């Protein structure tokens, strides 16, 4: 499956702020209402049948990473891959283009 | 094979209609029920069958 590759931060120190689980909920709680009417967007890819095309709303003007998911056909994720070689592709180089 | 159950009683069944072009819209939208082939009919509440 493609994803969109969601990067850590910078792993900076991890302050014990109890405050911080609170604007995480106000956050999670806004969140979980956007996804009633924004569920046209990159960041709401539901898993694919296989040929399955998605279309996804994006905004132009950026540099965007993604992610090559490979799984079992039992469906679980290898612990490690690294040993296949992909093939990453556009229809239109001048739209979009890795 | 051949063989089922003598009997069954499991009637609460989670049945759906299922639509054939739903593949990315994660969202609570309410859906027009004027594309379907097909609709669910409700069980009525008449005495047991």
């Amino acid at each position: 499956q493609l994803q969109v590759a969601n990067l850590p931060k910078d792993h900076q120190i991890q302050d014990s702020s109890h405050h911080q689980q609170i604007q995480q909920q106000e956050q999670q709680q806004q969140q979980q209402q956007q996804q009633s009417t924004c569920q046209d967007t990159i960041f709401s890819i539901k898993k694919q049948k296989q040929g399955e095309i998605g279309t996804y709303k994006i905004r132009n003007d950026r540099d965007i990473p993604f992610i090559a998911q490979v799984f079992d056909d039992n469906g679980k994720p290898f612990t490690n891959y690294s040993s296949l070689v992909f093939d990453w592709k556009s229809s239109d180089q001048t739209q979009a283009k890795w | 094979k051949g063989v089922h159950f003598d009997s069954c009683n499991l009637d609460d069944l989670e049945w759906r209609v299922d639509d054939s072009n739903a593949n990315n819209d994660n969202n609570g939208g309410g859906g027009s029920n004027q594309e379907r082939s097909f609709s669910l009919l409700p069980l009525q509440k008449t005495n047991t069958p």
